[PDB]
DNA sequence: CGTTTTTTTTTTGCATGTGCCGGTCTCACACGTGCCTGGAGACTAGTAAGCGCTTCTAGTGGCGGTTAAAACGCGGTAGACAGCG
DNA sequence: CCAAAAAAAAAACAGCATCCCGGTGCCGAGGCCGCTCAATTGGTCGTAGACAGCTCTAGCACCGCTTAAACGCACGTACGCGCTG
């Protein structure tokens, strides 16, 4: 059978996507997510369609530029591959982490 | 009053292959295993972030539904601030 | 003569003679604690405003003042500042 | 019927005819547009704010208005923006 | 001509607060390139205070307004 | 024939140099970067001392904090030397440069 | 098996920093005056918004089906990571 | 010279997926219309800020002396760095 060798799909998967502008999160799941956490300050909170996908557009972009961040700290600690202590990096330097 | 509906966990429901597009877009070639959990973690206190201060908007506004609109004051007032949503 | 420049320092050293009333401040602190009081002035009556403004509004109140002092200070800082701020209200109003 | 929201997307039409004429654009885009102008009156506006209350005064002027679009925009972007700024103010004063 | 007044020992000093042991000897050219394009910011647009007051002497309060401006705000000086 | 060891001495000037708070660079040889940059914008200037030893806390202090960052970032690639790509990279994640 | 080792604990001597006793000096906190302008007060005036009523947008929730995405396991490539010079 | 051999490489064939094509469909761009309200014109009235004058603060210049700091060099240690399993 054929077989690609690891890394050979995942450039391709980064360019397939880099590409476009389309949400990767599942709108569901993530309005689910908003409504499960907005309870938290207060229950029985309804929505505007465009407020769920505008938090969705907030986040997911915010999420695309960490791992930017972070895939440069771990090129930076001579690694190709992401971890956690790259993300913690990201943060603290980016101050949203003490 | 109440209804249908009290809460859930759907933190579960970023899928692994979620995330893994998020990085993929992100420029990332190789992800270790304790990723996943750890960007479930950030992204939680994100909209924890954000979505406290929308309610805090709506709130002032006397509304029980969250806009577009309240998102947008508080995602600029925490200096992310989006363009395609009005404001 | 001079300008007459206005300060907070009769008010912040009242604060010190109501917290740690033994201990005085050099002149370098006083202007820093002077810049400190202006900034979150500045910071609340800043979002006070964009709060009126964003509900059409023609008046900040001790409400966007409130709402101000919420989305600004983190957890339990803003909680005990809401309850001063209630209480030297409520406790205005009802003095006379 | 449905009152009414304000928006700068017909100028945005014209100035894109003007550009490039046979190009067209998306609703979104357009909601793009519209957020980035806003954006940018807030800024605008509000560093020319501070420098009438840093300076005593209570008018803004063009002066104002110039001053500010340096300090905000960057090097190629301020040039030309004060460029624009001056030309219209002098074919107003002329034109007037 | 006047860059380098920032010596390698004031260098050396501001990074051992910085919480630094062992410096790169290509850092302390590096440290100036930063420091220079962090004064030309908050300077620049300091003056441009200073030039729409009209004045032609820099004050405090002008470079308080330029660094709160780049995000850096100073508690000390006026405020 | 007392010698201390490449580093026991570092740590002593860290110690020492964060418990206190004067200001660590030479106050003429700044306040001459101060007038020459300055004059590249507008020639006859003057300022209040003030005003150069603002600039002096604001640039000592600033660097304070990026030599902080870049220390983390040389940790993070298994070094206690800090590097000029750490201090490009602790920059490139602080927004500062591209 | 009891020989070379490194080399891991042990005094070993050593140097700074931290005082805690002294002691002297200086200028900046601290507080006092005198006057001036910025907050107090009482009256007026106008409309912002608080309140009650209505409109009807748009936000919710449930279905049922299609099939795209989530999941799980196997296998081996390759990249992390330690060791060492 | 003529072996390795192993490593390192080149290309040859074979296979997989993305790109760009016309053929198809619909809905959102784009425009036109008719109407409401917000921009304009004109006139009035009150003061913001410009201007001239003067006061005098503080910023600039220089100077000579007393070290505190910068510079400089030297020696070797510990750490950066590559290579490998």
């Amino acid at each position: 059978p054929h077989r690609y060798r690891p890394g050979t799909v995942a450039l391709r998967e980064i360019r397939r996507y880099q590409k476009s502008t389309e949400l990767l999160i599942r709108k569901l799941p993530f309005q689910r997510l908003v409504r499960e956490i907005a309870q938290d300050f207060k229950t029985d909170l309804r929505f505007q369609s465009s407020a769920v996908m505008a938090l969705q557009e907030a986040c997911e972009a915010y999420l695309v530029g960490l791992f930017e961040d972070t895939n440069l700290c771990a090129i930076h600690a001579k690694r190709v591959t992401i971890m956690p202590k790259d993300i913690q990096l990201a943060r603290r330097i980016r101050g949203e982490r003490a | 009053k109440r209804h249908r509906k009290v809460l859930r966990d759907n933190i579960q429901g970023i899928t692994k292959p979620a995330i893994r597009r998020l990085a993929r877009r992100g420029g990332v070639k190789r992800i270790s295993g304790l990723i996943y959990e750890e960007t479930r973690g950030v992204l939680k206190v994100f909209l924890e972030n954000v979505i406290r201060d929308a309610v805090t908007y709506t709130e002032h506004a006397k509304r029980k539904t969250v806009t577009a609109m309240d998102v947008v004051y508080a995602l600029k007032r925490q200096g992310r601030t989006l363009y395609g949503f009005g404001g | 003569k001079r300008s007459r420049k206005e300060s907070y320092s009769i008010y912040v050293y009242k604060v010190l003679k109501q917290v740690h009333p033994d201990t005085g401040i050099s002149s370098k602190a006083m202007g820093i604690m002077n810049s400190f009081v202006n900034d979150i002035f500045e910071r609340i009556a800043g979002e006070a405003s964009r709060l009126a403004h964003y509900n059409k509004r023609s008046t900040i109140t001790s409400r966007e003042i409130q709402t101000a002092v919420r989305l600004l200070l983190p957890g339990e800082l803003a909680k005990h500042a809401v309850s001063e701020g209630t209480k030297a209200v409520t406790k205005y109003t009802s003095a006379k």
